């Protein structure tokens, strides 16, 4: 199950 | 500093097109478009990260597009625009999650200009009665005959805007509610001092500003153009 | 509905604990924000909470429950500038959901009520009204029979307001049989009220 | 005994070829279970074990639409990195990424990971207490601040602590028979002899799961870690692993020698 | 940018049986970049029906795949596996060892 949020590098 | 939004107010006739523009915070990747109407929450409309738009929320119309060209500014389209349309669009962006909202722009949509009326103010002074009773005196203001419903009062006394004593409607109300044309009425009280209002040096001033015509919008009919623009009404403290 | 409020407008009186609370759908949520939005405004945050448990901020308390996926926030000593639109958001993927939010009233203690019913003639001088005051925070005013005489609700006071407050509503018509004495005959007020003659 | 779950991620820019390529996949334990490839026809995320078929539609659609966030962001991180690093557009550069968790027999969190690559080295990564960041050079640094102010690791820490052990004790027990077997090695030797006076000996370890084993050589109990050769693991393709180690001694005296083979499926230390 | 030259293995699924069908493997890893070239080889000639595993990595960050195919053994058949990747001056070509 993927991580939901993605955070911008 | 902040999310930018224009234009803040506008009406526009049922079947025509209106394009709202959105400046945000020059660091947020991320950029989104919301829809709200009175007693409800923002519903989601779109969502941009950079110059791509990502989702779209699944009821949206395709009378509605937006865009993003260069990933800074956005522009949010609406094409024959019908009455279900008129709602508060909201912008906002983000560098990851948290939003930070611009201030909107409130639309409305309206079968013809010709609707379109500044409200008439009055303002109506302290009973005496009251007066006698209680040693305090209640100027009421009366803002009537408007549509769209979007005004803002304030009270000035002796040219300075006063807060103290004040007590606004929150909404205005409908004064024809059995018919899609109603035009609003708009209620509000300051209250002082009985020794305040019988000092005749007094001077009280009403204001009221709507929010109306473009100067662009064609004007079609003998009564005056009813563009934004500021109605006061006012009176003097009576000695009596 | 993703995201689900507390029903009905709270009414909570100067000076007591608020208190709002949300579910939401999906469990695999990660960020919960409260927004607060004034009548005319844009929702502004007011605090965020992404661990179970307690977030205290000044009079507020935010909580967060995963497993039961619950989010509340607690407003003690409310102050007038607390009466506003409460909205609880929550992630879905990375944009964030709202609810259709709790609309909080922060009530004045009218300390001696003084239900009295005036009326007010134009300076101008088309109608005139009725000006019904000094009623305390358990009245609640109720709209005409008439559809050709208007009626507003109980005074929402501005924020800023001080030394003393109060509570008001108008009501106006147009034709000569009417009088301030039935005007609000279709609302329920003290049997004490006040009809000057 | 312990167990985990990850995803790893690959995305590699295409310099003058269009979009980059990007490649999903996710493990529980040394079980791949799902994989995303840019390159596929389906762009879907897909089914690699029998025992993730049976989750329903809304599952794949849920996986599919964040699959493609972790490739949409990716891109962009790609081109962050390039002007980070002020890379002019004629390379080729990696972006990788593995997260997850592990728990213990309890099936209680163990441990969490989250951590990026670019060009092989170490970018940024969450330290083993979920709050705070290693990061490799200055230009991590511009992450590690932005992630800061934002508040990532909380966020994170909530998926890795909560979701992520709940769907991995989900797979745990969807894939009973699979993930939670144990196959002992299959253990034998060979026997050859390069010459007359050195012959060489090969211990072999075959058809094992998990894949975790040691072999060791003795010579009466020391260990002869010189003149060896240890292979590393190796997947045999049906999901069990091999291994082998062999060294060379002076020929007709290999008894003084024995391989010890210790796994877990293996109850005591079998040696030969 | 660090490069990494490849690990190479050809190996048998099962035990190598002349006759009975089997799968031939080249396990290639411990490389970086991710570009890389394998193909399975029947008497120098690269056999076409080969699959491989999906792109993963180790906890260095260097790569691993696994080519194979389907392949029934016999004495005078040769099998091997040829790697390219650019960190190899030439295609390394590794020959199939039953006994390895």
């Amino acid at each position: 199950y993927l991580q939901p949020r993605t955070f911008l590098l | 500093t902040g999310v930018s939004q224009n234009p803040r107010h506008k009406i526009t006739k049922r079947g025509q097109n209106v394009t709202f523009r959105c400046d945000p915070i020059s660091e947020h990747n991320r950029l989104y478009w919301y829809r709200q109407t009175l007693g409800q929450g923002p519903e989601f409309l779109t969502y941009f990260q950079n110059e791509a738009q990502l989702e779209k929320s699944r009821l949206l119309s395709d009378r509605f597009s937006a865009e993003r060209p260069k990933g800074s500014f956005s522009t949010l389209e609406i094409q024959r625009t019908e009455q279900g349309d008129s709602a508060m669009y909201l912008c906002a962006s983000s560098p990851d999650i948290e939003q930070y909202f611009g201030p909107g722009t409130r639309l409305t949509v309206t079968e013809d200009l010709k609707n379109v009326f500044p409200p008439e103010v009055a303002v109506f002074e302290p009973s005496e009665a009251e007066i006698s009773h209680t040693q305090k005196a209640t100027l009421v203001c009366l803002a009537t005959g408007f549509y769209p419903d979007h005004v803002e009062l304030s009270w000035w006394v002796n040219g300075k805007e006063v807060h103290s004593g004040v007590c606004t409607d929150p909404q205005p109300l409908k004064e024809q509610p059995a018919l899609n044309d109603s035009r609003y009425a708009l209620s509000s009280r300051l209250r002082v001092s009985a020794t305040f209002w019988q000092n005749p040096r007094n001077h009280f001033r009403c204001q009221v500003q709507f929010y109306g015509l473009s100067e662009n919008d064609e004007w079609t009919q003998d009564r005056a153009k009813p563009v934004t623009q500021i109605v006061s009404a006012e009176a003097w403290g009576r000695a009596d | 509905k993703e995201v689900e409020q507390n029903s009905g407008p709270l009414s909570v009186p100067e000076g007591a604990i608020a208190s709002l609370n949300c579910t939401y759908s999906d469990r695999g949520s990660q960020s919960f924000f409260w927004y607060r939005q004034y009548s005319g405004k844009s929702p502004e945050l007011i605090m965020f909470i992404y661990s179970n448990g307690d977030k205290e901020d000044g009079r507020f308390t935010a909580q967060l429950n995963k497993a039961s996926q619950y989010v509340s926030l607690l407003i003690r000593d409310s102050q007038p500038s607390d009466s506003a639109t409460y909205l609880c958001a929550v992630n879905r993927d990375d944009k964030i959901i709202f609810g259709k939010g709790t609309r909080l009233h922060i009530l004045p203690n009218i300390q001696n009520p003084d239900p009295a019913v005036y009326q007010l003639r134009d300076s101008k001088s088309d109608k005139s009204v009725c000006l019904f005051t000094d009623f305390d925070s358990q009245t609640n005013v109720s709209q005409s029979k008439d559809s050709d005489v208007y009626i507003t609700d109980k005074c929402v006071l501005d924020m800023r307001s001080m030394d003393f407050k109060s509570n008001s509503a108008v009501a106006w018509s147009n034709k000569s049989d009417f009088a301030c004495a039935n005007a609000f005959n279709n609302s329920i007020i003290p049997e004490d009220t006040f009809f000057p003659s | 005994g312990s167990h985990s779950m990850r995803y790893f991620f690959t995305s590699v820019s295409r310099p003058g070829r269009g979009e980059p390529r990007f490649i999903a996949v996710g493990y529980v334990d040394d079980t791949q279970f799902v994989r995303f490839d840019s390159d596929a026809a389906s762009q879907r995320m897909e089914p690699r074990a029998p025992w993730i078929e049976q989750e329903g539609p809304e599952y794949w659609d849920g996986e599919t639409r964040k699959v493609k966030a972790h490739s949409q962001t990716h891109r962009v991180d790609l081109g962050t990195l390039r002007g980070y690093y002020n890379q002019s557009e004629a390379g080729s550069h990696t972006v990788q990424r593995m997260y997850g968790c592990d728990v213990g027999s309890d099936w209680r969190f163990l441990r969490g990971y989250h951590q990026y690559a670019y060009d092989g080295k170490d970018y940024i990564a969450l330290k083993e207490d979920l709050r705070s960041w290693t990061a490799a050079d200055m230009a991590a640094q511009t992450t590690k601040h932005k992630w800061e102010a934002a508040h990532v690791a909380e966020q994170l820490r909530a998926y890795l602590e909560g979701t992520c052990v709940e769907w991995l004790r989900r797979y745990l027990e969807n894939g009973k028979e699979t993930l939670q077997r144990t196959d002992a090695p299959k253990t034998h030797m060979t026997h050859h002899a390069v010459s007359d006076h050195e012959a060489t000996l090969r211990c072999w370890a075959l058809s094992f799961y998990p894949a975790e084993i040691t072999l060791t050589w003795q010579r009466d109990g020391e260990d002869q870690t010189q003149d060896t050769e240890l292979v590393e693991t190796r997947p045999a393709g049906d999901g069990t692993f091999q291994k082998w180690a062999a060294v060379v001694v002076p020929s007709g005296q290999e008894q003084r020698y024995t391989c010890h083979v210790q796994h877990e499926g293996l109850p005591k230390p079998l040696t030969l | 940018m660090i490069q990494r030259t490849p690990k190479i293995q050809v190996y048998s699924r099962h035990p190598a049986e002349n006759g009975k069908s089997n799968f031939l493997n080249c396990y290639v890893s411990g490389f970086h970049p991710s570009d890389i070239e394998v193909d399975l080889l029947k008497n120098g000639e690269r056999i076409e029906k080969v699959e491989h595993s999906d792109l993963s990595f180790s906890k260095d960050w260097s790569f691993y795949l696994l080519y194979y195919t389907e392949f029934t053994p016999t004495e005078k058949d040769e099998y091997a596996c040829r790697v390219n990747h650019v960190t190899l001056s030439q295609p390394k070509i590794v020959k199939w060892d039953r006994d390895m």
